[PDB]
């Protein structure tokens, strides 16, 4: 039955040896394997971008440095001037930082899609392995298993900041986390959730 | 600030992108997108005015550049050249 | 020889387009046994036409049999 | 208030609008004897005027400039009384008799000349089959979700 | 044993008497369907039961502050109360505790002993049972699950859905409590009922 939902049938195209698949896909957008296939690779792709972002969203606030929305502020100021642990960056300019980026990201993603290798698409070698883990396929597989559960548990905790500060304007993650542990029975999502 | 310079390094890096970048994707997205009327292009259908100019299509480049595609990302560099010179002085516009 | 078409009484659905009953259901009433009868199969309806009428005659490939 | 209006209950113009139609009927009373009938049918009307006046006032409507009462309809909790209650009651009676007569037309088919019931009903089926309305809300879910409330495309015909 | 809620009326054809509390009361033909059979005799467990709890713990604090020795108020004022939590957060807790019991009810009823399985401590199952009967750890004292049992549960479950009817309509005419109205009634027995309330 799906993992997902005890009792409950899995689906026809699910129930495959696929790592991370708990048959769960009520709209079932993934028929076509043609579709199935990158839809691993993005799946593959938010994950690794969340959990890079979940501690550069957490460290800055921690660190008393402003919290993730007022870092982009200075760049709305025509005199803003860029930052980074308290040290003024000479290029903070922002037209440069909208050049660069683009000039370098566009070349650095268009070379990963002229692979053709679908498997190797997802998990590619070289200089990306540094110190080598693909020497057992069976500890390959649970890495990759232990890998795709943290990606989710990030989204999801990206999804809850972004929820979190549209909630609480002007404030940060942690900053929430000190409110709920000051007054646990009154400062919760119940005032948000039920409207004064 | 200096549009003898804007300009000109924003045309050498939208032909950068031009010539090394989106060059693979462009010339096999073109092959798959020829107009047509009723199963023939319109030069093989009577068009006599239709026909594909030949002297300004071939070049000596290596990957097949020609002056369609430098006239092509070079009006993208003059008009984000433009666009950056113009929110300096005051520009609140998108 | 083998009776054609199907027999007395059997339901039957109807797939000539331009009829007035096209997708319902109907009475085979007889079979026309002629060979050269273009039009051998007599059907009765409920419901009467536009014209008043509850009775029309098709083909062996116009109606199929529904059980 | 809301949209620039004012509670009836202390608007200028609707207390000048109900003086005026009293004042009104007043001088129609005043050519009567006291105790005649036309004097007491002018006087409940009147009765009745100062009645509609002060329900309005008391029940919360708000007045325009002109000194009429206005209704909202964008859900406002304040002012449910004026559209969604009345409307939650307008649907359970539409549903009830819609529910009865498609019930009917059911039973009925399954004769050998149903048009015959349709012209002429039959008022002992039909006394058993009424009462039902009361619970359509529930029986037309179920009915859903089991499919016999809908056909399917391939079987529409005449 | 089957009785008759009216004598002299013939009862329904799908009601032949497999049911606890079976008495042929379907004038309405509700439950002519089989399936909806099924669902309206869970769903009349169900709200009997909750019926029954909100009667008791609706009348007794009452009476029990009326004899002097507690200070509670009325059932329709205790959600005006403090509370070492606020009302949203009793709200959300519920709602959360609440999706998680009920979904795993529900997916007993679209298909019997499919999650009879205890999910952390995989050595704990409930036996083979009938819907809307569980045994286990819901019957500690382990009780006998006879047919006179579930009647008599039955009845008064359907007597405390009544009776909860009558606290929520009386409360909204008189406004003094289910205990306050059986003493005005004892009182004067002749001038104190529901004519004299709207009049
Ligand atoms: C964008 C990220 C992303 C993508 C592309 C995928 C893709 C996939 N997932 Mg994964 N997944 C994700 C995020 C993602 N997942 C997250 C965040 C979680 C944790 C909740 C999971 C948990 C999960 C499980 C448990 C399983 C999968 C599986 C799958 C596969 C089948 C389902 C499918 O066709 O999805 C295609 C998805 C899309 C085309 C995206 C549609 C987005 C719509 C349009 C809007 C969604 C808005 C959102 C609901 C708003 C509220 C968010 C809030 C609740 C956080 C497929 C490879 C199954 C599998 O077999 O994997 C191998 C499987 O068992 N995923
Ligand atoms: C997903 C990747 C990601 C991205 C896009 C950013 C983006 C940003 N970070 Mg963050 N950061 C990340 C991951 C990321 N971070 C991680 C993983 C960590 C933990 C090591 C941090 C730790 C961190 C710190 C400690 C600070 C930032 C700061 C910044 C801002 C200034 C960057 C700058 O001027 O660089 C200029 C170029 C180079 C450094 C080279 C910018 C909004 C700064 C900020 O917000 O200051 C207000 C800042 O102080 N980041
Ligand atoms: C060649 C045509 C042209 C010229 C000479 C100007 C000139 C001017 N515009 Mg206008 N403008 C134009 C086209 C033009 N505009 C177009 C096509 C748009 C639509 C996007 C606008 C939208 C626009 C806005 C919203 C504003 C101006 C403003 C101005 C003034 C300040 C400079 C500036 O920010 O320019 C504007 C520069 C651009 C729009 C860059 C365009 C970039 C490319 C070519 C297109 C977009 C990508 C100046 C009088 C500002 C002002 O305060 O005026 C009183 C101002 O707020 N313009
Ligand atoms: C597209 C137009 C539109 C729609 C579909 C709605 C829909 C709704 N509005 Mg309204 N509203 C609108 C425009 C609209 N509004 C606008 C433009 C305004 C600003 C003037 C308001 C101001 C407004 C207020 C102030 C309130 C609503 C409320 C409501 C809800 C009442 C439903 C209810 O409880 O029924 C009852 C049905 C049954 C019991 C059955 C409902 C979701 C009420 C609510 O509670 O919303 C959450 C409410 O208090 N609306
Ligand atoms: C059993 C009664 C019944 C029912 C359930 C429906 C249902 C429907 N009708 Mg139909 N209709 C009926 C009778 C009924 N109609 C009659 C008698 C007429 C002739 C005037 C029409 C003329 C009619 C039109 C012209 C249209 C519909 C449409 C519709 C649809 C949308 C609702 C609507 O616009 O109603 C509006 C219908 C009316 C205001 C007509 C009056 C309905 C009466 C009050 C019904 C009860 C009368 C009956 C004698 C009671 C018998 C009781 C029994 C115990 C003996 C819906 C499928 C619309 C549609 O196609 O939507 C997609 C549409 O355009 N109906
Ligand atoms: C449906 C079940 C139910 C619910 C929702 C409540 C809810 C409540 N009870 Mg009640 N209670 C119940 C059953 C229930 N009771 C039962 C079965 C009994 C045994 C007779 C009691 C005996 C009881 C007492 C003695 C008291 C409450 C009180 C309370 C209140 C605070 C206690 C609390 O919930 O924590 C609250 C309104 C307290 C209160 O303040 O009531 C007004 C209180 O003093 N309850
Ligand atoms: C079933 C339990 C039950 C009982 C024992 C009572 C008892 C009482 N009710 Mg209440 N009442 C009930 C149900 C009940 N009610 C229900 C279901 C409703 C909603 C329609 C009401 C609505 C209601 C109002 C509006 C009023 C009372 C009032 C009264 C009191 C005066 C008698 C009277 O006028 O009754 C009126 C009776 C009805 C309106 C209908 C009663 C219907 C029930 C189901 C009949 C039960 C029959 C059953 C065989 C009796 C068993 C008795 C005993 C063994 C339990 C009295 C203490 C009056 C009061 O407060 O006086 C101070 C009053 O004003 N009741
Ligand atoms: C059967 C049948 C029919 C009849 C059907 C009928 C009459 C159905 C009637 C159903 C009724 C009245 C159901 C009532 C259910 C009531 C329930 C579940 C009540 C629950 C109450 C609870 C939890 C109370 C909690 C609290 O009080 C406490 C504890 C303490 C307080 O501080 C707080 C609150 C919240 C107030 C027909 C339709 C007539 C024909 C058909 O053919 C056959
Ligand atoms: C590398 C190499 C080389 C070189 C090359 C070059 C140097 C090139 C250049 C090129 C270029 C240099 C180009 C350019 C182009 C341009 C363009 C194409 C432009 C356009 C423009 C426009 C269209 C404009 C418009 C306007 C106006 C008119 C007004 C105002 C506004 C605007 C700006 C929009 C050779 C040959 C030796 C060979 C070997 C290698
Ligand atoms: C925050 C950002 C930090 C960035 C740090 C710097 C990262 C630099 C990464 C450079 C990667 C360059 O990639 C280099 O190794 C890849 C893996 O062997 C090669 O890729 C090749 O080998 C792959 C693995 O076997 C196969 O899919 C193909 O044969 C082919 O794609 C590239 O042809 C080579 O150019
Ligand atoms: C705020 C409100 C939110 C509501 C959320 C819940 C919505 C629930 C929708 C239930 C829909 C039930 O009806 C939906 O499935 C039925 C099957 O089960 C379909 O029924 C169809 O298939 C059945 C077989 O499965 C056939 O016997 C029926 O003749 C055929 O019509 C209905 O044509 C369809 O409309």
């Amino acid at each position: 039955s799906a993992e997902w939902f005890p009792g409950q049938p899995r689906p026809a195209h699910l129930d495959g040896s696929s790592p991370g698949d708990f048959g769960f896909d009520p709209l079932g957008l993934a028929t076509v394997p043609a579709n199935f296939e990158r839809f691993k690779e993005s799946e593959i792709y938010h994950c690794r971008w969340a959990m890079l972002a979940v501690p550069g969203v957490l460290l800055p606030e921690a660190l008393g440095l402003g919290n993730w929305v007022k870092a982009q502020e200075w760049a709305a100021i025509p005199g803003g001037q860029a930052t980074y642990l308290g040290n003024p960056v000479p290029w903070g300019n922002l037209p440069t930082i909208l050049a660069i980026e683009f000039l370098a990201i566009a070349f650095a993603e268009q070379q990963r899609t002229m692979e053709k290798d679908p498997e190797k698409k997802k998990y590619p070698g070289g200089a990306f392995d540094p110190l080598g883990f693909s020497k057992d396929p069976v500890k390959f597989e649970e890495l990759k298993l232990k890998e795709i559960k943290n990606g989710r548990l990030a989204m999801l905790a990206f999804v809850g900041f972004v929820v979190q500060q549209s909630a609480y304007p002007g404030t940060g993650p942690l900053e929430n986390l000190g409110s709920h542990l000051a007054d646990p029975w009154h400062n919760n999502i119940g005032d948000i959730v039920i409207p004064r | 600030l200096e549009p003898s310079v804007v300009i000109s390094l924003s045309t050498g890096l939208s032909l950068v992108l031009g010539r090394f970048v989106f060059f693979n994707f462009q010339r096999e997205n073109v092959a798959k997108q020829v107009p047509a009327q009723n199963g023939k292009t319109h030069f093989d259908a009577g068009d006599v005015r239709a026909k594909e100019f030949a002297g300004i299509l071939k070049s000596n480049d290596p990957v097949g550049f020609n002056i369609v595609d430098v006239l092509a990302w070079g009006s993208i560099g003059h008009i984000v050249a433009y666009y950056i010179l113009a929110t300096t002085s005051n520009g609140y516009d998108p | 020889p083998p009776p054609i078409g199907p027999k007395r009484g059997t339901k039957v659905k109807i797939l000539r387009r331009e009829s007035y009953w096209y997708n319902g259901t109907g009475s085979v009433v007889t079979v026309d046994q002629d060979p050269n009868t273009r039009y051998p199969v007599v059907v009765r309806f409920a419901k009467v036409n536009y014209a008043g009428v509850s009775t029309n005659n098709y083909a062996l490939d116009e109606i199929k049999e529904v059980v | 208030d809301i949209a620039g209006l004012t509670p009836c209950k202390d608007s200028k113009a609707f207390a000048k609008r109900e003086k005026q139609s009293v004042k009104k009927l007043t001088s129609s009373l005043k050519k009567y004897a006291p105790d005649s009938a036309p004097a007491l049918a002018i006087q409940a009307t009147i009765d009745k005027t100062k009645r509609r006046f002060e329900n309005y006032g008391k029940f919360g409507l708000l007045c325009g400039s002109d000194g009429l009462p206005h209704l909202i309809v964008s859900g406002d909790q304040r002012h449910w009384g004026e559209f969604i209650t009345p409307g939650v009651l307008f649907l359970y009676i539409a549903g009830w008799i819609g529910w009865v007569g498609r019930s009917y037309l059911i039973a009925v088919s399954g004769e050998k000349k149903p048009a015959m019931r349709e012209i002429i009903i039959d008022v002992e089926l039909a006394s058993k089959i009424i009462p039902r309305g009361f619970i359509w809300p529930v029986a037309a879910y179920r009915e859903w979700i089991n499919g016999d409330l809908v056909v399917d495309d391939a079987d529409i015909g005449y | 044993a089957k009785g008759a809620w009216l004598p002299g009326l013939a009862s329904p054809a799908y009601l032949d008497g497999s049911l606890a509390g079976d008495n042929g009361f379907d004038p309405l033909a509700l439950a002519a369907d089989p399936e909806d059979l099924r669902w309206f005799v869970q769903a009349e467990l169900v709200n009997g039961r909750w019926a029954m709890l909100g009667v008791a713990g609706m009348l007794i604090p009452e009476v029990l502050t009326k004899g002097g020795l507690l200070n509670a108020p009325e059932w329709y004022d205790a959600g005006k109360g403090e509370y070492f939590a606020s009302s949203s957060t009793l709200f959300v807790i519920e709602f959360i505790l609440f999706h998680y019991v009920e979904i795993r009810r529900w997916q007993d009823i679209k298909n019997p002993g499919s999650v009879n399985q205890d999910p952390i401590f995989k050595s704990y199952s409930l036996p083979a049972h009938e819907c809307g009967y569980p045994g286990s750890v819901f019957n500690p004292l382990n009780f006998a699950p006879t047919l006179e049992n579930k009647e008599k549960e039955l009845a008064n479950g359907r007597l405390a859905m009544l009776a909860f009817l009558g606290f929520l309509v009386q409360h909204n005419v008189t406004g003094k409590g289910p205990f306050e109205n059986l003493q005005q009634h004892l009182a004067d027995p002749w001038h104190n009922t529901i004519i004299q309330t709207f009049s």
